[PDB]
Parts: C-alpha cells; structure tokens; sequence
C-alpha cells in the first residue's frame, strides 16, 4: 500500500529517523512522490536531515529524480545551503549539471543564494561555469545580481 | 494539497522559495528568477524560513542592568548575555543582574558571590565577629586575653572585638 509512501514522506520532513528505517523495512517505496513531485531524498536533502538521506541513497533513492519543478536533491540541497548533502548527493552520482524548469543548475543556485563553499565543491564536481538559464544568465550573472560578490569574483575567475 | 510546497509561497502562477534562515526577502520569484533573498546583517538574525522583509536585531546587553555580551549572535541566532563580574542574576533567566551585597557588620561571608548566586552570610557565632561591611571578610575569632596575660575587660560581641586589660 502506498499509505506507507505518505508515512515514508511525513517522517522525512519531521526527521524522525528511526520511523524512515522502519518504514523502509516494511516495504515502502523509497521513491514516493508527494503532490510536489517532492521525494523523501528531496524533503531531507531541503531540511538538512544528513542521516536520513544517507539512509535513502542506501536503501536505492533516486539521486536524480525530477520533482515539478525539475529540481534535483541536488539542486534543492545546493540552494538551501546543506554542505554536506550537496558532497554525499554527488559521491551518490548526482548530475551536478542538471537543469530545472528556469535552466538553473545547482551551481545557479548556490551562487543566487550566497553558499560560497557550495559553490567551490561544485566548481570542483565538474559544474558548468558558462551554463545559461532560459534568459540567458550564467551562475556569475546571479551573483553579481543578488549582490554575492565574493562568489561573482570566484565565478568570473574560473571562467 | 496547497498549490505550493511548505517551503514556497504562490504569486503570479509561480511556486516562489521562500527566504531561508539568516535571509530576508527582497523581491518575489517570477518564471524567469528564484525569489530574491538578502542576507542579514551583521548584528541581525532570522532562525526560520521566511516571507518577512525585515530581520531580528540581536539582543542589547544592557550594561546599566550589569550584563555583557557572552557570545555575538550570527544570522540565524541571537546574542546572548551574561552577568558582568561583581554581578549576579536576578532569576534564572538571567535578563538582568544586581550587585553582590556585602555581609553587614555581625555577620559574615559564609559563601562568596559567583554569576549564579549571591553573597550567602551568616551571623557571628560565640568566639567571633565582623565589624566591616563587606563581601568577602569572613567571621574572625575573638583575641584570646589570656594569651597575652590579661583579662576581658569589656565583653566581645558579634561586632566587636574583645578588649583586654589587667586584672584586679
Ligand atoms: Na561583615
């Protein structure tokens, strides 16, 4: 039954690791979807809940599975500032180069929302420093923009 | 199910982000940009996602209540205080201090003053006395009369010192 998905989901975003392990043993489907497209690997990699997404990448999570929006873990993980998901979603295979519904990567994000030492572990997975989103803008374009400049120079550097 | 995610907020046919802890909004997302957010300053914090256009400013450690800053805040956390040294705290909360008081004469420091707690005192048993104000001056003993050949002349009390002198 796919009760145990919605179960699987809600104990993801309380953080109540011990119900995720319990839940998975009793078959639920690590991939369950909410109304989002929201996995639980996309609710821990949000709410910073590292043991959790562990746990999930384990037991056969997804790494890039898309919600609604086309976002990756990755990419929520890479904007909500969570360091060391961003390192364990890229161990697991993440594509540090995909795009959402904008064409942001997770390298866009990191540099819109101010997560320098995200941007350097992604700059060092491989990330497209060039990459344009659909209005033509680069990860420096948005930093510039959002007034990071420490991260706009480190952008315009590694091009 | 909401049309957006606990995390986003609706406007103009877009699930926006709302801002995150240490972030304030600026402006909304549109389908060509996430929602502008601006971090904190520096003496400012927000400990929750958010929608909200101003931060917290961090608590003032009021020196004229006897606090100091024990730790500056960061931008999801706020500074806290601590009681100035020759301070202590009025309650448990800590949210103002009061000067340790000082032993009265007849009495004496039993315990001294820490940030915690105040001067505990007690009085001056038989065989001693305290003749200062003060908040570190235990109970000292009364001088032994005998000691020097002479007698009590005038008794001690819990204030006062004997005085000797020579017998009749
Ligand atoms: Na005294």
């Amino acid at each position: 039954g796919s009760d145990l998905g919605k179960k699987l989901l809600q104990a993801a975003r309380a953080g109540q690791l011990d119900e995720v392990r319990e839940l998975l043993k009793a078959g639920a489907d690590v991939n369950a979807k909410d109304t989002w497209g929201f996995t639980p690997l996309h609710i821990a990699a949000e709410s910073g809940h590292l043991e959790i997404v562990e746990v999930l990448l384990k037991a056969g999570a997804d790494v890039n599975a898309k919600d609604v929006q086309g976002r990756t873990p990755l990419h929520i993980a890479a904007h909500s500032g969570h360091l060391e998901i961003v390192e364990v979603l890229l161990k697991a295979g993440a594509d540090v180069n995909a795009k959402d519904f904008r064409g942001w990567t997770p390298l866009h994000l990191a540099a819109w929302s101010g997560h320098l030492e995200i941007v350097e572990i992604l700059l060092k997975a491989g990330a497209d420093v060039n990459a344009q989103d659909k209005s033509g803008k680069t990860p420096a374009d948005l930093a510039a923009r959002a007034g990071h400049q420490d991260i706009a120079e480190v952008l315009q550097k590694a091009a | 199910p909401t049309a957006c995610r606990e995390k986003q907020y609706l406007i103009n046919s877009q699930c926006c982000s709302l801002c995150q802890p240490g972030q304030k909004l600026v402006s909304d997302c549109t389908e060509f940009t996430e929602t502008e957010c601006l971090p904190c300053g520096e003496s400012e914090f927000l400990d929750t996602w958010n929608r909200e256009t101003h931060c917290h400013q961090h608590k003032y450690c009021d020196p004229n209540l006897g606090l100091r800053v024990q730790q500056k805040g960061t931008s999801e956390t706020d500074t806290i205080c601590t009681c100035e040294e020759g301070w202590h705290c009025t309650s448990e909360a800590c949210e103002s201090c009061v000067l340790h008081r000082s032993c009265s004469p007849g009495f004496g420091v039993k315990q001294i003053a820490t940030g915690v707690s105040d001067t505990i005192c007690e009085p001056c048993p038989v065989g001693f006395f305290s003749n200062v104000s003060s908040a570190f001056e235990k109970c000292h003993p009364w001088t032994s009369c005998e000691t020097k050949d002479l007698v009590v002349q005038q008794a001690g009390t819990n204030k006062t010192d004997v005085v000797c002198g020579p017998q009749d």
